[PDB]
RNA sequence: UUCCGUUAACGAACGAGACCUCAGCCUGCUAACUAGCUAUGCGGAGCCAUCCCUCCGCAGCUAGCUUCUUAGAGGGACUAUG
């Protein structure tokens, strides 16, 4: 099973996609203070929201 | 006095009032005619006149010199033409003038000089007594 | 029956005001009557 | 928690808790800057980005009504319609209805989407995180179809139609428009994680 | 001596507030402010006075007179007649620091009792019917 | 013994451009700002040892609203209630702190005005001005004579005049200008002719001082020199050093001190020993950009408390210890 | 002795009009006459919109056209004479002056 | 092609900007019976009724009237301050 996870936006990189309609940031793990990993999110987005992680695995790369 | 009662409620009591305070006369067309030449059918309670005229001797108690050709604007509204697009249209001067001219034979209203129609002293004090016995 | 004071054409007048002239004469003559464009 | 203002002067906005803190500082209902007798503020939002998320959630739902064209810029109608649907939704939970609301928009959120990004060299879907602003969006618009739909060509009132859509949501039962197009929509991204 | 006469504006709408020292009073064009009549939006005129108290106005009557706009234009001026015209009286007659009072109060809930809006209505440019839209292109 | 700290009060939200205060109706105190209200503060001198020292000297009163532009300088009447007030809009105004309304209006200056004063039978006014001309006004707001003009006109200054003040000896009615053009000069209300120009700074002037007891003619202003000259026969007695600007100079209404407002602190000099003894510093020392000056000040009837009016809308008041 | 005379000008031009608009005003404040003005009335804006094409080709592009006139009056009272005699100094072009009598 | 700066270029001309119109703020100025608000008088109508109180009408040598309306002169913003 999966446990959906919590994560803070903690810097915000850029903006990726063809037609740059989707950001990537860091994001920090709230119960582990200390994993930091790349995601893509889709939406308007700023330094400190929190995203919900359906699965944590899954880590982006750079200008993915 | 009038201002101090919500005007549906008002309307409602004076429209109550002019029916069981003694009679006027009523038109041999009153069941018939539309009120408005974009009218689709006939005002629907049977009632109506009485509210009319109970609607239409508070402009004249709130306003001053209101002639006929500017009844049809206060009553008129918006027509629809079918397929073109729809505009105002003014309502029948035939009741207009006739509710005013029976306002008269009662004493609520007369004409005025300098043209118009203006409300009376008597017809002021019966419209602040119904207002003073509306909730 | 209506035509321009300036050309005697009988289309685009312009009659509001008193003018009479035609959409074409007009502009041509616009500023000498006293009409600015300003927006 | 002293905030005497109420919601049309019945609904106290005391005592509303919003659970996911994910989402709690895009709901404008806790903090006492965000209570309102009434949803329409003629606020100058959309001015800046993020601006509305301080716009009260009532007024962004109330927003949300007035639409199709023949309802465009149609205001007093959609308030007075979610004054029916507050009474309607208290005199079915008996329960804050603000509560009622606010669960079904976090219940209604979408969390995960799959969109086609370019990869190494090839565009393709990938799945990607929704934001919690887009999310709060989202959930309106959906709960706001859903509604509507309903009411389409049915005695049905859209006031009634929108109350039973914001219970069933905030249950979280999945009969509710809202609740079946969020699965729908998560699916969808799962199956391309 | 306290009188003021103090205006609120909105889109086209103006609306004045008329102040003496009587004992309760408002009246808009005459009929009590409870009588604004699109009633949908009566929480709205009352906005300032439950956001003072009906004891803040224990000694003044309020004459306002509204004009222009439509209905909710109306609405929002008088909104601002009363806020405004409290402000100005608690200026003038009252003292420095109660009105400091109130004008916190009335601004921590909504900067527009006092600040109109300066959004008017654009302008219409040819090429559509409308400031921004354009008519429909065909190009076959 | 010296100066001592007990509070600031915060009425204005830009920078206070005048104080002033009575000597008849002490707990009134009138200051100006670029706000265009004009505040008047009441004072029951709290000190709320409540709340970490919590911090108000008094309660503001009442706002004379009114004037179009920011207001320069601010005067009381001698005798009573009424204040007048110049501005940046060409106008000077007559209040009434008993009501808060205007009652007088003198138009006229062609152009800005930069100082207000009022005189011993109060009949005698007087208006400085960016329009380079001095004008005196009667109490009705009417003109009677206006001193300027070029040298042909007459012996006007040529830059603006930057303030005004009285010679407060009964027996010898004058008013000293300090100007832009660097040179100060002395008049007379008798003939509004000068009786010597103290041809001093290097710089614009921004202040003039008259004694107490009118014989000695303090102005500073650019340099940070402030020369001290003789009333009676224009003569520079001294010179002291401040550094850096001058906007405000005040005297003592008894003890012999001479105060400015220097641009890093307020500096109180001595007369009986022609050397510095007390500096005043803000208290709050946050590392934000070039701190607020002390913009004016002002001493009470009796000298009990000094007012520092400073660029933010804060005032900072100063008492003495016994 | 003392009528009621309105005097009504007109222009184009704002600054020409308030030009003699304050030469009247003040020439009659020197014989400490009552002078009730200047009165300002709504600016006339007259309007006419037009296609800038000759031909009907291309964009339609459209130019407005304005004319403002201004509509000032003096009120005074005196004998047409006076008045007369003030009313016939310089008039700059452009300046209508339709001098009459109210009742 | 706005500017800083670099620099076999130096110094200039147009276009952009500036500019003009409208809208946005001004209880500050000038005023206004072809705009009005305020108070007072008389008139009506209500009413603890006699006055007071409320709502309209009407007339003026009421205004230490111009807030609302009109239109002129200016002021205001410069990214000014952090
Ligand atoms: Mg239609
Ligand atoms: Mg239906
Ligand atoms: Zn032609």
């Amino acid at each position: 099973d999966t446990q959906v996870k919590l994560a803070v936006v903690v810097k915000v990189m850029g903006r990726t996609g063809s037609r740059g309609q989707v950001t990537q940031v860091r994001v920090k793990f709230l119960d582990d203070q200390n994993r930091l990993i790349m995601r893509n999110v889709k939406g308007p987005v700023r330094e400190g929201d929190i995203l919900t992680l359906l699965e944590s695995e899954r880590e982006a790369r750079r200008l993915r | 006095t009038v201002k101090d009662v919500n005007p549906h409620e008002f309307v409602k009591a004076y429209s109550a009032h002019l029916k069981r305070s003694g009679k006027m006369e009523l038109p041999e067309w009153v069941d018939i005619v539309k009120t408005a030449r974009f009218k689709e059918l006939p005002p629907s309670d049977a009632d109506w006149y009485y509210i009319r005229a109970a609607s239409m001797a508070r402009k004249i108690y709130l306003r001053q010199g209101i002639g006929i050709g500017g009844f049809q604007k206060i009553y008129g509204g918006r027509q629809r033409n079918g397929s073109r697009p729809p505009h105002f249209c003014k309502s029948s001067g035939a009741v207009s003038r006739n509710i005013l001219q029976e306002l008269q034979k009662m004493g609520i209203i007369d004409v005025d000089p300098k043209g118009g129609r203006l409300i009376t002293s008597q017809g002021r004090r019966d419209l602040d007594q119904v207002a003073g016995t509306v909730p | 029956s209506r035509v321009c004071r300036v050309c005697g054409n009988s289309h685009g007048l312009i009659r509001k005001y008193g003018l009479m002239c035609c959409r074409q004469c007009f502009r041509s003559n616009a500023k000498d009557i006293g009409f600015i464009k300003y927006r | 928690p002293g905030g005497d203002v109420k919601l049309f002067n019945r609904w106290t906005f005391e005592d509303v808790q919003v659970s996911d803190i994910s989402l709690n500082d895009y709901l404008a209902v806790t903090s006492m800057k965000h209570y309102t007798f009434l949803p329409h503020s003629a606020g100058r939002y959309s001015a800046k980005r993020f601006r509305k998320a301080q716009c009260p959630i009532i007024e962004r739902l109330t927003n949300s009504l007035m639409m199709h064209g023949r309802n465009n810029g149609k205001k007093i109608m959609a308030v007075r319609i979610i004054k029916h649907t507050m009474e309607i939704i208290h005199l079915l939970t008996d329960a804050n209805p603000i509560q009622i609301i606010v669960d079904a928009i976090i219940n209604s959120g979408p969390r995960e989407d799959a969109t086609r990004i370019g990869s190494a060299g090839v565009v393709r879907r990938q799945a990607v995180d929704i934001s919690p602003l887009r999310r709060v969006n989202q959930a309106i618009y959906l709960l706001t179809t859903g509604a509507r739909e309903s009411a389409f060509r049915n005695v049905k009132t859209i006031a009634e139609c929108l109350a039973d859509e914001l219970i069933n949501a905030a249950k979280g039962s999945s009969n509710s428009y809202a609740i079946k197009k969020k699965d729908e929509i998560e699916r969808v991204a799962k199956a391309n994680r | 001596p306290g009188t003021v006469q103090c205006f609120g504006r909105k889109k086209t709408a103006v609306a004045v507030a008329y102040c003496k020292p009587g004992r309760g009073l408002i009246k808009v064009n005459g009929a009590p402010i409870e009588l604004i009549r699109p009633e949908m939006l009566r929480l709205k005129a009352f906005e300032p006075i439950l956001l003072a108290g009906r004891s803040r106005f224990k000694d003044i009557d309020m004459r306002i007179r509204v004009r222009g706009g439509g209905k909710t234009s109306q609405i929002y001026s008088i909104r601002q007649a009363i806020a405004k015209s409290l402000v100005a009286y608690y200026q003038k007659y009252v003292d420095e620091a109660a009105k400091k009072e109130v004008k916190e109060i009335f601004a921590r809930y909504d900067r527009t009792l006092l600040v109109a809006d300066p959004r008017r209505c654009e302008p219409k440019k040819f090429g559509g019917r409308g400031a921004r839209a354009r008519f429909q292109k065909s190009y076959r | 013994e010296s100066l001592v700290y007990a509070g600031v009060m915060r009425g204005h939200n830009d920078v206070v451009t005048a104080i002033a205060t009575p000597i008849d109706n002490s707990p009134f105190i009138v200051s100006s700002s670029r706000d265009k209200s004009l505040l008047v503060w009441d004072l029951t001198n709290p000190i709320q040892a409540t709340q970490d020292s919590s911090s108000e000297y008094g309660v503001p009163f009442r706002r004379l609203t009114g004037h179009g532009h920011f207001v320069q300088d601010v005067v009381l009447s001698s005798d009573g209630q009424f204040a007048l007030s110049g501005s940046w809009d060409g106008e000077l105004r007559l209040w009434d702190l008993s009501t808060g309304v205007t009652t007088r209006r003198f138009v006229g200056h062609e152009k800005d005005v930069l100082s207000v004063a009022f005189s011993i039978d109060n009949r005698q006014i007087v208006s400085a001005s960016r329009d380079r001309t001095i004008k005196l006004w009667n109490t009705l707001g009417e003109c009677k004579y206006t001193i300027g003009g070029d040298l042909g006109g007459g012996e006007g200054h040529t830059g603006w005049v930057s303030c005004v003040r009285f010679s407060p000896n009964n027996f010898a009615p004058t008013i000293v200008s300090g100007s832009w053009d660097r040179s100060v000069k002395v008049w007379n209300l008798t003939n509004c002719k000068l009786r010597c120009t103290l041809d001093g700074h290097g710089g614009y002037v921004s202040a003039v001082a008259v004694s107490p007891d009118g014989s000695l003619c303090a102005s500073g202003g650019k340099d940070g020199v402030t020369l001290l000259w003789d009333l009676t026969e224009g003569k520079r007695l001294y010179s002291l050093d401040a550094g850096s600007i001058i906007n405000s100079l005040c005297f003592s209404p008894n003890r012999y001190w001479l105060c400015a407002a220097t641009q890093d602190s307020i500096k109180i000099w001595d007369l009986e020993s022609k050397h510095i003894v007390q500096d005043l510093r803000p208290e709050v020392p946050v590392s934000t950009k070039q701190m607020l000056y002390c913009t004016c000040l002002s001493w009470s009837a009796d000298g009990s408390t000094l007012y520092a009016g400073y660029t933010d809308g804060t005032i900072r008041i100063y008492k003495i210890s016994g | 002795v003392q009528h009621r005379i309105r005097i009504t000008l007109s222009s184009k031009s704002v600054k020409n009009l308030e030009k003699v608009c304050s030469d009247l005003v003040k020439g009659a404040k020197e014989k400490q006459l009552k002078v009730k003005g200047p009165v300002r009335m709504p600016t006339k804006v007259l309007n006419i919109t037009t296609r800038k094409s000759p031909c009907g080709e291309g964009t339609n592009t459209w130019d407005r056209f304005e004319m403002r006139v201004h509509k000032r009056v003096i009120d005074l009272v005196s004998s047409p004479d006076v008045v007369k005699q003030i009313t016939s100094i310089t008039i700059e072009p452009g300046v209508e002056v339709e001098v009459t009598i109210s009742d």
